[PDB]
C-alpha cells in the first residue's frame, strides 16, 4: 500500500527466488545485437536590432549549450531608437529571428549567461550598471538594475561571469576604473563585495578583460588597456595585483586562461590578444612573454582557447580573417585561416562549450557560426604530451 | 543484496539502478520519474495479466519471465517472478 | 682520425673535411633552393 | 513466394509450427491442424492491438516491430510492422 510496508517486505529474506530470477535475466540479456576544415556553418543577423550596432560580446550557456547571448552595443544610427541591446539566438532550430531580445537604457557592452538562473540572462553596460533579464519576465526592460553609486560600478564595465558552485556563487564584474564587485545573483541592490583594483600604491589600472582559470575562483587574471596584464587575488590577505608583467606596447584587447583538463595542468598558460597584431602564448609561473606570434599589418580583436582543444586557439583580425593556430601542428603559420566577406573589423569569438564549433562577431551585426573540422578540433591522448613537449622546447 | 543487484543492473547500458513493481502496479522501488513510472507499470501490469490468462488459456503449466518488447527507441524487459516485476529499459543497441 | 699526432694525417682530415663540407654546400644549394622556390610571396614569417 | 518461405522459417530450427499470416487475426492456414493455430493466432491478433496500443501510450509515434515470448513451456514469436504476424510454436531452449 504506503511505503513504509515495502521496506519490510524487502527487508524479508524471501528474495532468493526473486534474486536468482534477476541474475538468469540479467545474464541471458547481456547479449546484444543490431537489428540490421572551415565551414560556415550558419548566420545570425536580426535587422530590427542589428542595424550597424557592432557585436561586443559572446557566450554559450552552460545548462543550454544551444543558446548564445550577444550584445550589440553602439546606438549611431537613430537616437529614438533603443541604446543597447542584447540578443540571444538558439542553436538547435534555425530561425531568422532572434530567440528573445532585451534592450537596456544605456548602450551594453557586455553581456553573460547565469550559472545558477538557467532562466536568467546578466549583462554590463556602457553606464556602469550591471542590468539583468528574468527570461520568465514578458517585459523587455531590465528587472533588477545595480545602482550606479560610489559603491557600485561607475565607470564603463566590460567583464561580466558568474562563478563558484551551484549552491555558493558570486558573480563578479569588474570596470574600466578597475573597482571588482561580487554580487549575489539574486540579490543586486547592494554589492556584497567590492574593492578598487590598484597596482603598487597609487597606480590605478584600466581593466578591460579577464579570465578566470578554470576550477580556480580565488586568483584571475586581468588584461589592462595599458598593455600589462596581471595576476589579481580575489578573496584573501592579498586580494588585489599581485603580478607585473611587461607584456605589449599596445592595449590589450582580449584574454584568456587555458580551457582544458584531463591531463597534465596547464591553467597557468594564458593567451592575450593585443592591439598590435601579437597573440602572446604565455603563463603565471614565468614573467616573459614565452612566444610572439606576429603576422599581418592591423591588430587582434579577441582570442580564445579551444574548450577541447589543448593547442588550438582562435584569432580575430581587422581585415576580417578569422585564423586557428595549433601549435601541436605549428606555431609559425595559422593552421587554418578563412576571410569573411566585405572584410570588416570582427569584434569577438566566442567557442561553444562543446568546442566542436566557433562562433564569431562582427563589425556590422552579423554573428557568424562557424564550423570546424575533426582532425582540426577534437584532440588525442597524446596531444597533450605533444604540447608539453612543444612548450618544454623554449 | 539488494545493493549488488542495484549496481549489477546500472552495469547494463542504459539502464539505472535497479526497479521493481510490485503487484499494485506501483514500483517498490524508485529510480526514474514517478508519474510516468507508476502509470506505465501499471500499463505494463494490465497486459502481463492479459498475457498470463491466454498462457494459462492452452499452456496452463507455463510461467512467465521473458518479454522483448522493443520499439525503435528502447526496449524495455519485464520479468515477474511472483509479485516482484523487474522492469529494464535498454537501448536495441 | 683520432689521437693520431701525424700531421699528414690531418692533411687527410682535410681532405676528408673537404668533402664533407662538399655534402654540406650540397645540402646549402638544396635548402637555398627550396628557400627560393618557396619565396615571392610576403615577408612575415614562413614567406621570409 | 510462399513455400520456400515457411521452409526456410521451420527448417531453420525444425520448427513445430509456422504459418504465413498477412491479415489481422483469423488466420485460414494450418501446419499442424486448424484449430490450435487459429483460434491460438487470433488470441494473439487481439494481444498484439492491445500491446500496440500500450507501447504507444509512453509515446504514440513508437511502434511495436518485433516480439518474443519465451516462458517455461512455449517460445512464441511475432514479427508485426502492419499486417505481418508472425506465429512460432518452439521449446524453450
Amino acid at each position: 500500500l504506503t511505503e513504509e510496508e515495502k521496506q519490510q517486505i524487502l527487508h524479508s529474506e524471501e528474495f532468493l527466488s526473486f534474486f536468482d530470477h534477476s541474475t538468469r535475466i540479467v545474464e541471458r540479456a547481456l547479449s546484444e545485437q543490431i537489428n540490421i576544415k572551415l565551414s560556415l556553418n550558419r548566420q545570425f543577423f536580426d535587422e530590427r536590432w542589428s542595424k550597424h550596432r557592432v557585436v561586443s560580446c559572446l557566450d554559450w550557456s552552460s545548462q543550454y549549450p544551444e543558446l548564445l547571448v550577444a550584445s550589440y552595443n553602439n546606438n549611431e544610427d537613430a537616437p529614438h531608437e533603443p541604446d543597447g541591446v542584447a540578443l540571444v539566438w538558439n542553436m538547435k532550430y534555425k530561425k531568422t529571428t532572434p530567440e528573445y531580445v532585451f534592450h537596456c537604457q544605456s548602450a551594453v557592452m557586455s553581456a553573460t549567461f547565469a550559472k545558477f538562473h538557467p532562466n536568467l540572462v546578466v549583462g554590463g553596460t556602457y553606464s556602469g550598471q550591471i542590468v539583468l533579464w528574468d527570461n520568465r519576465s514578458n517585459k523587455r526592460t531590465p528587472v533588477q538594475r545595480t545602482p550606479l553609486s560610489a559603491a557600485a560600478h561607475t565607470h564603463p564595465v566590460y567583464c561580466v561571469n558568474v562563478v563558484g558552485t551551484q549552491n555558493a556563487h558570486n558573480l563578479i564584474s569588474i570596470s574600466t576604473d578597475g573597482k571588482i564587485c561580487s554580487w549575489s545573483l539574486d540579490m543586486l541592490s547592494h554589492p556584497q563585495d567590492s574593492m578598487e583594483l590598484v597596482h603598487k600604491q597609487s597606480k590605478a589600472v584600466a581593466v578591460t578583460s579577464m579570465s578566470f582559470p578554470v576550477g580556480d575562483v580565488n586568483n584571475f587574471v586581468v588584461g589592462s588597456e595599458e598593455g600589462s596584464v596581471y595576476t589579481a587575488c580575489r578573496h584573501g590577505s592579498k586580494a588585489g595585483i599581485s603580478e607585473m608583467f611587461e607584456g605589449h606596447q599596445g592595449p590589450i584587447t582580449g584574454i584568456h586562461c587555458h580551457a582544458a583538463v584531463g591531463a597534465v595542468d596547464f591553467s597557468h598558460l594564458f593567451v592575450t590578444s593585443s592591439f598590435d597584431w601579437t597573440v602572446k602564448l604565455w603563463t603565471t609561473k614565468n614573467n616573459k612573454p614565452l612566444y610572439s606570434f606576429e603576422d599581418n599589418a592591423d591588430y587582434v580583436y579577441d582570442v580564445m582557447w579551444s574548450p577541447t582543444h589543448p593547442a588550438l586557439f582562435a584569432c580575430v583580425d581587422g581585415m576580417g580573417r578569422l585564423d586557428l593556430w595549433n601549435l601541436n601542428n605549428d606555431t609559425e603559420v595559422p593552421t587554418a585561416s578563412i576571410s569573411v566577406e566585405g572584410n570588416p573589423a570582427l569584434n569577438r569569438v566566442r567557442w561553444t562549450h562543446s568546442g566542436r564549433e566557433i562562433a564569431v562577431g562582427d563589425s556590422e551585426g552579423q554573428i557568424v557560426i562557424y564550423d570546424v573540422g575533426e582532425q582540426i578540433a577534437v584532440p588525442r591522448n597524446d596531444e597533450w604530451a605533444r604540447f608539453g613537449r612543444t612548450l618544454a622546447e623554449i | 543484496e539488494v545493493e549488488e543487484t542495484l549496481k549489477r543492473l546500472q552495469s547494463q547500458k542504459g539502464v539505472q539502478g535497479i526497479i521493481v513493481v510490485n503487484t499494485e502496479g506501483i514500483p517498490i522501488k524508485s529510480t526514474m520519474d514517478n508519474p510516468t513510472t507508476t502509470q506505465y507499470a501499471s500499463l505494463m501490469h494490465s497486459f502481463i495479466l492479459k498475457a498470463r490468462s491466454t498462457v494459462r488459456d492452452i499452456d496452463p503449466q507455463n510461467d512467465l519471465t521473458f518479454l522483448r518488447i522493443r520499439s525503435k527507441k528502447n526496449e524495455i524487459m519485464v520479468a515477474p517472478d511472483k509479485d516482484y516485476f523487474l522492469i529494464v529499459i535498454q537501448n536495441p543497441t | 682520425d683520432g689521437l693520431d699526432v701525424s700531421k699528414e694525417g690531418t692533411e687527410a682530415w682535410e681532405a676528408a673535411m673537404k668533402r664533407y663540407d662538399e655534402r654540406i654546400d650540397r645540402v646549402e644549394t638544396r635548402i637555398t633552393a627550396r628557400l627560393r622556390d618557396q619565396l615571392g610571396t610576403a615577408k612575415n614569417a614562413n614567406e621570409m
